[PDB]
C-alpha cells in the first residue's frame, strides 16, 4: 500500500540484533528442561507416509523427516534471492516440531538481516493503474489518473 | 505543541471534551434526513 | 530540485546479527558434583 | 449525621473493592483475543490493576467477549454467563461482538453479542488496541465507582 | 447558526427536526442533540470574491497535493460569480 | 540445504554417562532453569504507567473517524460516494441533494463503527481529503446506540481533532 | 437412456419407503428419553406427534433419489439428538414456540402487511 | 522483459501440456478434457465415475506420485445441468509439480469418497456435503462439520441469500436461545459494478 | 540500564550471558519519531514517450 | 391523529409495530414479560425505573437498538413521570408491592401512585391507559393489600374513565412469590396452612396468558373503559395446590393445622427484616383468600387468549426446586368441578 517510512529498516535491524537472546533465553527453559521434554517426546509421532496422506503440510512435514519447504521448492516473490536453512526432525513427535519452529524463528532472523541489507529503491506497487491506485498527487492533476482511482475504488 | 504549535481555525474546538459516555451530554444518534412522502391533508372544511 | 530519498539501508549495510543457538555450557562434571555430594554426608555423618 | 451519609461511605467501600479486585473470563473467540493477551503481556499488565489473565466461570467478575460470536456458540455463551454469580459485567471488545462487524450479514454470525447476553461496555475496533481495550476496563471500574446499590435500598 | 424550532430543538444545517407528535424525541430525553454549530453554508459565504485578470482560473483548495482536484473555472458571465464546484470559492474577473 | 535439528547421538563414555546421571539425580538442569527466573527478577519490567504514559503509535495510525473542513469552514466532502463504494464492510450510508446555494453537499454521513473493520479505505478512496481516521482509539460506550455516528458526530470528531489530523496527514501525505 | 441415473441407496420407492419405515421406528422410540435427557417441558404425545408431522410434509415425494436423501438427513439429526450434540435449544427449534402465529386468511393479511 | 508483466515460463508450459497428454492416454475410459492454463496450472476433467481410477492412478503411479492432497473443494455453477463442479488439487513432492482433477455431479447424484485413496478427504467431503450439499458414497462418517446443528440448508449454493433464513437471540420468555426468520436493521445493498463495456477480447464468446 | 553494577552482576551470572549488551528495552537507539520528509521514487512506466499502454 | 406510527415489517426484533409504550414497574416479575412481548414485535417501549442501573440490564436484550429507552422517576415527583408518558400512545401501570416499607405503604403504591400516573397520563394525552388489580380486591377484606387496591381501581376509572384494568389473580411463572413460594416453606420443616388448607379455593394463571392479554388490550379498541379479569382454567383447592406442588418438588410434604391467629403472629415476626421478608401478615391472607368468581366482568378468552392448564407449566416453575438431576409422573391435583 505504502512504502516503509523513513526509520523503520533502523528499528527492525535493532530488534533483530537483540532477538537471538531472547530465543536463547525460550531454550534455557524448554529445551533441555525434562519436564518438558516428557510432555513432548514421544508424543504424536507421525509417520512420513501418513503425514503425506493426512494432508499435512509444514512442520507436521518437516517433523517426520520429509524434506519439503515451498520456499525452497516452489519459490515466490524474491524468497529464491535468500540463503536459508530448513530445519528437518527425525523422531516425529512433539518435540522435534518444538525444536523445528524454534529453529525456524532464528533462520527467520537470518532472512530478515539479508532483506535489510538487500532492499532495493524504486516504487511499491505496480505502475499500472488499472490495477492499482495512482498516488494522490497525480490523482489531483491528471484526469486519466483521476478516471482510474474513481474506477478502482467504485 | 510549546515548540511547533497547531494551526489555528476558527472551526476547531477551542475546550476539549473527554469521553462523554454515561453523561446527559451522551451522544443519541437520529437520522439527519427529512421526510421523503408528504401526506395528502384533508380540507378543514365541510361539504353537503 | 532534491534527489529521491526512501527508507533504505546505510552504504555498506547493516553490522551482523547472530541467529545460531548460544547455551553455554556451565558448571562442574559429574565426578566432582558426586564428590562434593559424598563429601557433605560424611561430614554431616561425623 | 443521616442515614443517607452512612449508607453512601459503606457503598463507596463494596464499589471499591469489586472495582479493585476485578477478575474477568475472557472468552477467547477470534483475533481480538490476541490484543486481550497483550493487556496481559508486560507492557500494560492488567494484573496491575488487580485484573487478573484467566479465571474460571464461578470466580469471575467479568466476562469479556472477543471475538465473532456464531450461530453454533451463542448457546454456549448464554449457559457461561448464567453460572456466573453475581454481580457480573460484560465487556463487549471489537467490531463482531458489538455489531457483526466484518461478517454482519453473515447467515451464521449473531449480529451482535448484545442480543444474547446484556453488555456494561463496548469496546471499538478491529482489533481494539490492547491499550483500546485497557480503557474499556478502567471504564469499567468508574461504572462500579458510581454504583448506589446500598443508596436506592435505604430508600424504599 | 441554529434556528431552534418552537419546541426548543435546535434545527441541524441539513434542516433536520422532529415535529411535535412525534415520538422519536423520548430518546433526547435525559441526554442531548448532538447538533455541530459549525454551518458550512454560512462560513463560505463569509469569503472573500477574489479578483482576477484572466478569464480563467485554477483552484485546487490550497495545500496542493492536501486540496482537491484541480479544475479550472470560466469568468466571462458578468452576471454572475465564478464558483468552485468543491470548495465553494469564488472569483470574479477585474473589468473584462 | 536443511539442518537436522535432533539427531545427534549422545555419548557413551564413562565421564558422560556420568554426567547424565548426575543430572538425573541432582537436578542441575533444573538449576539452570531457576537462575533464567531469577534474572528477570532483577531486570527492569517493561510496564507502562497507562493511563498517564501511553504506548507508541505513528501518524498512520487509523482509529476514530472525522470528517474534515477547508481552511474556510466548507466541507471537503462533496457526497461522492466513494468511500461508501468500497467500504468492505458496508458501515457507510450516504445521501445528498443540492444545498441551498446549490453545493454537492451531504445530507445524511452514517458511519456505523460496530461493523467497521478500521481499514483506511474509505480515506484512501476520498479524494478531498474529507473523511479520516484520527489518532484517538478512546472512545468506549455504554450503549450499542451511540457507537453509530451521523453527520453531526463525525463533524465534531473532526472539529474537535483538527489540530491532530492535520499535523498527521502533513507528517504522512507524501508517501500516500 | 437420460431418464437413466444412479442411485443412492435405493433403487425404487418400495426400497426407498422401508427405509423410511425404518427411520420412523428409530424416531418414535428416541423421543421419550429425548424428553428425559433433555429435561424438556414438552409431554411424549406431542413429541411424537412432532416427529409424525415432519415426515408427512415429506409425503408427496415419489422421486427414489429425493427420498434416500431425506432419509440420509434424518438419520444424521437423529444421531446428534441421541448422540446429544444438540442443545436443549436445538431441540425445541421444531416447535417455533415465540414466532407469533401468522393468520393465513386473506384478511388478516389485508391488514397487516402488502404480503400475499 | 517489461517490468509490469508477468513473465512466461515455456519449459513448465510444455512439460504439464506433455503430461496432460501422457494421463489422457493411459485413462482414455474416464479422461474428457485437459487444459493447461496460460500460468501453467495442469487441469485434468474427468468423468464422475472416475474419481477413484485417477486419483488412485496419478498417486500411484511411478511417474505421477501425487501423494499430498492439498484441497478438495466444490464450485456451484446454476446454468449447468450438473450445478456442482467437484476439484481436488494434487502436490507431488518427487517431482514438485501440481495438478488439478475435475469432475461434476449434481443435487442428487452420489460421488464415491476418495477417503480410501487420501485420508485427508475425510473432513473436506463433509465440508462439500455441508455447504455445498453433496452426497459422498461409502463415507466412514458423513455430516455438518461447519454448520449449526440442525442448520437448514447448504450456505454456500448461489441459490442461498447471504443472511440466511433463521437468526438467533436469547428470549428471556422461554431462558433459551431461540431462532427467528431473518429481519434486518440495515438491508444488504445490493451493487451492480459490473461495467457495460468488454475488457477482454481474448475471451470472447461467440455471438 | 540504571541497574547498578552489582545487580547487573547478579542477573548476568544467573543467566549465563551478558544481559547489558542485549537489552530488550529501548533508549535511544531508536529511530526519531519525526523524520525529514521523503521523495519517492516513480515507476518504470513514467515516461512521456515510447510508453504506450498496449505495449505494457 | 394524523401521524398515527404506522406499522412496518413482519412482527419482528427489527420490525415497527407503532406502539409506543411506558410501562412503569417494568423491573419485576410482571414487566418482564410485558416487556419482552412489546420488543419483541417492535415497540417503542419506555422504561422508567427506580431502582439501579444494573437491575434494568435483563430488560436490554428484550429489544432492537433504541427501541428500549430507560429513564428515572419518583412515585411522589409528578414531573418526571411527565416527562415518561408525553411521548407514548399507551401507559401501563405495573407497579406493586407484597410488603409495606418505611417510605412507601400499599396507600402510596396503590391508590397515590397509580392515580398520579393516571393524571398526569389524561392531561399528557395518551390515548390507552392498561391498570393491573388484583381478582379479589375489595374494600372489605382483612389484606390491606387488597383493600388498597379496590381504593386506587376505582380512582384510576374516575381519573382515566377510557383505562382498562385487568384484575389477575394469582400469578405462576418462573419468578413468581406463589408457587416458589409454597416450595419454599420446607426450610421450617412442616407445610403450615389455615384450617388444613380446605375452604380455600384458588385460580392461578399463567404468566404468558397475563403477558398476552395485557399486549392484546393493547391493540383490540374493544378494550377502552372495559374490566378484564384474568382466571385459569382450572380451581383446586389450597391443600390440593400445595400437595401437587410439592410432589412437582418431589420433598417431604407434612402438613399440619394452624389457626389463624396463630399464623398472623408468627408473620410478623417475619416482616421485622429490612430486606426482603419471607412473609408478612398480609401475605398470609392472600393466600387462604378464596378467588371470587366474578362472571359478568370478560376474561382473557374475549381478548383471544386461552388459559393454560397448570399442569402444563407446573415442572417449568419447580425444576429447580427438585435434588436430584433427572430425577427418573404426578397425579393431577384434584380440581373444584364447573358443575
Ligand atoms: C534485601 C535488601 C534490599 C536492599 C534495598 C533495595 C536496594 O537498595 O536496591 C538498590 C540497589 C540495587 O537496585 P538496582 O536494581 O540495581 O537499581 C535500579 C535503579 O538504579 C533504581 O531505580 P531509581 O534510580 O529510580 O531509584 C529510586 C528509588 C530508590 O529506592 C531505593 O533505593 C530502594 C532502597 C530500599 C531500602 O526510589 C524509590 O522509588 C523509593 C521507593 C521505596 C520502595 C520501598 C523500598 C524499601 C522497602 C523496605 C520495607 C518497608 C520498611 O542496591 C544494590 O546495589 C543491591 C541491593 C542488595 C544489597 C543490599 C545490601 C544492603
Ligand atoms: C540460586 C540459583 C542460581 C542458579 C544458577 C544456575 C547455574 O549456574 O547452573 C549451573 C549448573 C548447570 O548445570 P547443567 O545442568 O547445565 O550441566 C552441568 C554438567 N555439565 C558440565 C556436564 C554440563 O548447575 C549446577 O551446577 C547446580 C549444582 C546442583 C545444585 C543442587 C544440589 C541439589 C540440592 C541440594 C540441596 C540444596
Ligand atoms: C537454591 C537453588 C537450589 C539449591 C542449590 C543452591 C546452590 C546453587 C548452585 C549454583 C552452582 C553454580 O555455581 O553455578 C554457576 C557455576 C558456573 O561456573 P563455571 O563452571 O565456570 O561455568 C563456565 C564454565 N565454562 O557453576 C559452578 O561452578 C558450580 C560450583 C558449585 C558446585 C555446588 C556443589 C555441587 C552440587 C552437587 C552437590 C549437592 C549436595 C550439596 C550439599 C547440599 C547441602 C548443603
Ligand atoms: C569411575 C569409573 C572410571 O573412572 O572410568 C574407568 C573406565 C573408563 O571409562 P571409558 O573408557 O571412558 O568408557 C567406558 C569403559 N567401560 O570405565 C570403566 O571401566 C567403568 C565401567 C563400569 C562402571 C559401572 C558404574 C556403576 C555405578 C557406579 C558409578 C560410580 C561413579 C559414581 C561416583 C563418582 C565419583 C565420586
Ligand atoms: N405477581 C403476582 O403474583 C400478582 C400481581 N398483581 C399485580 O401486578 C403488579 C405487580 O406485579 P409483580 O411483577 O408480581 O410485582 P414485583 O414485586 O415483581 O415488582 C413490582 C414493580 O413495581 C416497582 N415498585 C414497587 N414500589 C415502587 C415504588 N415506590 N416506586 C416505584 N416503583 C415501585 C418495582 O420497582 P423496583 O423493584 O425496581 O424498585 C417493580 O418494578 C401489581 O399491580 C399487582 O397488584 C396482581 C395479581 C397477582
Ligand atoms: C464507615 C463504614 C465503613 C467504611 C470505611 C470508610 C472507607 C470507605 C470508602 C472506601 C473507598 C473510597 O474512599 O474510595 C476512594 C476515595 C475517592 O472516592 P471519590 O471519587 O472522592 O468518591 C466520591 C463519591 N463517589 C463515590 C460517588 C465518586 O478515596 C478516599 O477518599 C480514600 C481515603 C480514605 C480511606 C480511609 C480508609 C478507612
Ligand atoms: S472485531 Fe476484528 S479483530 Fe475482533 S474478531 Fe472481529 S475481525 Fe477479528
Ligand atoms: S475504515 Fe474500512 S470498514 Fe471502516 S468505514 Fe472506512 S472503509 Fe468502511
Ligand atoms: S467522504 Fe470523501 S469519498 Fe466519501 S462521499 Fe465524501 S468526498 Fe466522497
Ligand atoms: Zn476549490
Amino acid at each position: 500500500h505504502q512504502d516503509l517510512p523513513l526509520g523503520l529498516m533502523d528499528d527492525i535491524y535493532e530488534f533483530s540484533k537483540n532477538f537471538s537472546l531472547r530465543i536463547d533465553e525460550l531454550e534455557e527453559m524448554l529445551t533441555n528442561n525434562r519436564i518438558w521434554r516428557n510432555r513432548t517426546v514421544d508424543i504424536g509421532i507421525v509417520t512420513a507416509e501418513d503425514a503425506l496422506n493426512y494432508g499435512f503440510s509444514g512442520v507436521m512435514l518437516r517433523g517426520s523427516g520429509i524434506q519439503w519447504d515451498l520456499r525452497k521448492t516452489q519459490p515466490y516473490d524474491v524468497y529464491d534471492q535468500v540463503e536459508f536453512d530448513v530445519p528437518i526432525g527425525s523422531r516425529g513427535d512433539c518435540y522435534d516440531r518444538y525444536l523445528c519452529r524454534v529453529e525456524e524463528m532464528r533462520q527467520s532472523i537470518r532472512i530478515i538481516s539479508q532483506c535489510l541489507n538487500k532492499m532495493p529503491p524504486g516504487e511499491i506497487k505496480v505502475d499500472d493503474a488499472k490495477v492499482s491506485p495512482p498516488k494522490r498527487a497525480e490523482m489531483k492533476t491528471s484526469m486519466e489518473s483521476l478516471i482510474h482511482h474513481f474506477k478502482l475504488y467504485t | 505543541p510549546t515548540v511547533k504549535p497547531p494551526t489555528a481555525r476558527k472551526f476547531i474546538w477551542t475546550n476539549h471534551k473527554f469521553n462523554l459516555s454515561g453523561t446527559p451530554q451522551q451522544y443519541v444518534p437520529y437520522s439527519t434526513t427529512r421526510k421523503k412522502i408528504q401526506e395528502w391533508v384533508p380540507p378543514s372544511t365541510p361539504y353537503k | 530540485a532534491s534527489k529521491v530519498k526512501q527508507d533504505m539501508p546505510p552504504v555498506g549495510g547493516y553490522g551482523p546479527i547472530d541467529y545460531k543457538r548460544n547455551l553455554p555450557r556451565r558448571g562442574l562434571s559429574g565426578y566432582s558434583m558426586f564428590a562434593v555430594g559424598i563429601g557433605a554426608l560424611l561430614f554431616g555423618y561425623w | 449525621s443521616r442515614g443517607e451519609y452512612v449508607v453512601a461511605k459503606l457503598d463507596d467501600l463494596i464499589n471499591w473493592a469489586r472495582r479493585s479486585s476485578l477478575w474477568p473470563m475472557t472468552f477467547g473467540l477470534a483475533c481480538c483475543a490476541v490484543e486481550m493477551m497483550h493487556m496481559a503481556a508486560p507492557r500494560y499488565d492488567m494484573d496491575r490493576f488487580g485484573v487478573v489473565f484467566r479465571a474460571s466461570p464461578r470466580q469471575s467478575d467479568v466476562m469479556i467477549v472477543a471475538g465473532t460470536l456464531t450461530n453454533k456458540m451463542a448457546p454456549a455463551l448464554r449457559k457461561v454467563y448464567d453460572q456466573m454469580p453475581e454481580p457480573r459485567y460484560v465487556v463487549s471488545m471489537g467490531s463482531c461482538a458489538n455489531g457483526g462487524g466484518y461478517y454482519h450479514y453473515s447467515y451464521s454470525v449473531v449480529r451482535g453479542c448484545d442480543r444474547i447476553v446484556p453488555v456494561d461496555i463496548y469496546v471499538p475496533g478491529c482489533p481494539p488496541t490492547a491499550e483500546a481495550l485497557l480503557y474499556g476496563i478502567l471504564q469499567l471500574q468508574k461504572k462500579i465507582k458510581r454504583e448506589k446499590r446500598l443508596r436506592i435500598w435505604y430508600r424504599r | 447558526g441554529v434556528r431552534t424550532s418552537p419546541t426548543g430543538e435546535k434545527v441541524t444545517h441539513t434542516g433536520q427536526v422532529y415535529d411535535d407528535g412525534d415520538y422519536r424525541k423520548v430518546r433526547f430525553v435525559g441526554r442531548q442533540k448532538e447538533v455541530n454549530e459549525n454551518f458550512a453554508i454560512d462560513l463560505i459565504a463569509e469569503q472573500p470574491v477574489s479578483q482576477v485578470g484572466s478569464r480563467v482560473i485554477s483552484c485546487d483548495g490550497g495545500g496542493g497535493a492536501l486540496g482537491h482536484p484541480r479544475v479550472y473555472i470560466n469568468l466571462d458571465k458578468e452576471t454572475k460569480t465564478g464558483t468552485c464546484g468543491y470548495c465553494g470559492l469564488q472569483f470574479r474577473q477585474q473589468h473584462h | 540445504t536443511y539442518k537436522y535439528v535432533n539427531l545427534r547421538e549422545p555419548s557413551m563414555d564413562m565421564k558422560s554417562v556420568t554426567d547424565r546421571a548426575a543430572q538425573t539425580l541432582l537436578w542441575t538442569e533444573l538449576i539452570r532453569g531457576l537462575g533464567m527466573t531469577l534474572s528477570y527478577l532483577f531486570r527492569e519490567p517493561a510496564t507502562i504507567n497507562y493511563p498517564f504514559e501511553k504506548g507508541p503509535l505513528s501518524p498512520r495510525f487509523r482509529g476514530e473517524h472525522a470528517l474534515r473542513r477547508y481552511p474556510s469552514g466548507e466541507e471537503r466532502c462533496i457526497a461522492c460516494k466513494l468511500c461508501e463504494a468500497v467500504c468492505p464492510a458496508q458501515a457507510i450510508t450516504i445521501e445528498a441533494e443540492p444545498r441551498a446555494d446549490g453545493s454537492r453537499r451531504t445530507t445524511r454521513y452514517d458511519i456505523d463503527m460496530t461493523k467497521c473493520i478500521y481499514c483506511g479505505f474509505c480515506q484512501e478512496a476520498c479524494p478531498v481529503d474529507a473523511i479520516v481516521e484520527g489518532p484517538n482509539f478512546e472512545f468506549s460506550t455504554e450503549t450499542h446506540e451511540e457507537l453509530l455516528y451521523n453527520k453531526e458526530k463525525l463533524l465534531n470528531n473532526g472539529d474537535k481533532w483538527e489540530a491532530e489530523i492535520a499535523a498527521n496527514i502533513q507528517a504522512d501525505y507524501l508517501y500516500r | 437412456a437420460s431418464t437413466s441415473v444412479k442411485p443412492i441407496f435405493s433403487r425404487d420407492m418400495n426400497e426407498a419407503k422401508r427405509r423410511v419405515r425404518e427411520l420412523y421406528r428409530a424416531w418414535y422410540r428416541e423421543v421419550p428419553n429425548t424428553v428425559h435427557l433433555f429435561q424438556l417441558d414438552i409431554s411424549v404425545k406431542q413429541g411424537r406427534d412432532k416427529v409424525r408431522e415432519m415426515f408427512k410434509k415429506n409425503a408427496h415425494i415419489t422421486d427414489p433419489r429425493v427420498v434416500d436423501l431425506l432419509v440420509i438427513k434424518g438419520k444424521m439429526e437423529l444421531e446428534e439428538t441421541i448422540k446429544v450434540w444438540k442443545q436443549r435449544t436445538h431441540v425445541m427449534r421444531f416447535f417455533h414456540e415465540t414466532e407469533a402465529p401468522r393468520p393465513k386468511d386473506f384478511l388478516s393479511k389485508f391488514y397487516v402487511g402488502h404480503d400475499p | 522483459t517489461r517490468p509490469t508483466v508477468r513473465p512466461r515460463n515455456d519449459v513448465a508450459h510444455k512439460q504439464l501440456s506433455a503430461f496432460g497428454e501422457y494421463v489422457a492416454e493411459i485413462l482414455p475410459k474416464y479422461v474428457q478434457q485437459v487444459q493447461v492454463s496460460c500460468f501453467n496450472e495442469l487441469e485434468i476433467c474427468i468423468h464422475p465415475d472416475g474419481v477413484i481410477p485417477v486419483l488412485t492412478f496419478l498417486r500411484d503411479h511411478s511417474n505421477a506420485q501425487f501423494k499430498s492432497l492439498a484441497d478438495l473443494t466444490a464450485v456451484d455453477i446454476p446454468t449447468r445441468q450438473n450445478r456442482f463442479e467437484i476439484v481436488y488439487n494434487l502436490l507431488s513432492l518427487r517431482f514438485n509439480s501440481r495438478i488439478r482433477v475435475k469432475t461434476y455431479t449434481d443435487e442428487l447424484t452420489p460421488i464415491e469418497s476418495s477417503v480410501p485413496v487420501y485420508k485427508a478427504a475425510n473432513w473436506y467431503e463433509r465440508e462439500i456435503w455441508d455447504m455445498f450439499g453433496v452426497f459422498f458414497a461409502n463415507h466412514p462418517d458423513l455430516r455438518r462439520i461447519l454448520t449449526d446443528y440442525g442448520f437448514e440448508g447448504h450456505p454456500f449454493r448461489k441459490d442461498f441469500p447471504l443472511s440466511g433464513y433463521v437468526e438467533l437471540r436469547y428470549d428471556d420468555e422461554v431462558k433459551r436461545v431461540v431462532a427467528e426468520p431473518v429481519e434486518l436493521a440495515q438491508e444488504f445493498r445490493k451493487f451492480d459494478l459490473n461495467s457495460p463495456w468488454e475488457a477482454f477480447p481474448a475471451y470472447r464468446q461467440p455471438p | 540500564a540504571s541497574a547498578t553494577r552489582f545487580i547487573q552482576w547478579l542477573r548476568n551470572w544467573a543467566s549465563g550471558r551478558d544481559l547489558q549488551a542485549k537489552l530488550q528495552l529501548r533508549y535511544q537507539e531508536i529511530s526519531k519519531r519525526t523524520q525529514p520528509p521523503p521523495k519517492l521514487p516513480v515507476g518504470p512506466s513514467h515516461k512521456l514517450s515510447n510508453n504506450y499502454y498496449c505495449t505494457r | 391523529l394524523h401521524h398515527a406510527v404506522i406499522p412496518h415489517g413482519k412482527g419482528g426484533r427489527s420490525s415497527v409495530s407503532g406502539i409506543v409504550a411506558t410501562v412503569f414497574g417494568a423491573t419485576g416479575f410482571l414487566g418482564r414479560y410485558v416487556v419482552n412481548h412489546l420488543g419483541r414485535m417492535g415497540s417503542q417501549v419506555i422504561v422508567p425505573h427506580r431502582c439501579e442501573p444494573y437491575d434494568t440490564m435483563h430488560l436490554r436484550p428484550m429489544g432492537d437498538l433504541g427501541q428500549i429507552i430507560f429513564m428515572d422517576w419518583n412515585g411522589r415527583d409528578k414531573d418526571s413521570i411527565r416527562r415518561a408518558v408525553e411521548h407514548s400512545s399507551v401507559v401501563i401501570n405495573l407497579v406493586g408491592r407484597e410488603w409495606e416499607t418505611q417510605n412507601f405503604d400499599f396507600e402510596d403504591v396503590f391508590v397515590k401512585i397509580p392515580q398520579a400516573i393516571a393524571q398526569v397520563s389524561k392531561e399528557a394525552g395518551v390515548e390507552k391507559f392498561i391498570h393491573i388489580s388484583h381478582l379479589n380486591a375489595d374494600i372489605k377484606s382483612s389484606s390491606k393489600y387488597l383493600r388498597s387496591k379496590a381504593v386506587g381501581e376505582k380512582e384510576v376509572r374516575e381519573t382515566f374513565p377510557e383505562a382498562t384494568i385487568i384484575k389477575p389473580a394469582e400469578i405462576f411463572g418462573r419468578e413468581d412469590r406463589f408457587l416458589n413460594y409454597f416450595a419454599n416453606i420446607r426450610w421450617f420443616g412442616g407445610v403450615p396452612l389455615i384450617s388444613l388448607g380446605k375452604k380455600t379455593v384458588k385460580q392461578p394463571v399463567y404468566i404468558v396468558d397475563v403477558t398476552k392479554g395485557i399486549i392484546n388490550a393493547i391493540k383490540d379498541p374493544d378494550a377502552r373503559g372495559k374490566t378484564f379479569a384474568f382466571v385459569g382454567p382450572s380451581r383446586y383447592l389450597l391443600f390440593d395446590l400445595v400437595q401437587y406442588v410439592f410432589a412437582v418438588a418431589h420433598r417431604p410434604f407434612l402438613p399440619y393445622p394452624l389457626p389463624h391467629f396463630a399464623y398472623r403472629w408468627i408473620g410478623r415476626l417475619f416482616e421485622i427484616s429490612p430486606f426482603e421478608p419471607w412473609t408478612t401478615r398480609d401475605k398470609v391472607e392472600r393466600i387462604h383468600t378464596t378467588d371470587k368468581i366474578l362472571p359478568h366482568l370478560p376474561g382473557l378468552e374475549d381478548l383471544g387468549v386461552e388459559a393454560t392448564p397448570l399442569e402444563l407449566k407446573a415442572i417449568e416453575v419447580l425444576r429447580r426446586h427438585r435434588t436430584y438431576r433427572w430425577l427418573s409422573d404426578v397425579q393431577p391435583a384434584k380440581t373444584i368441578p364447573t358443575s
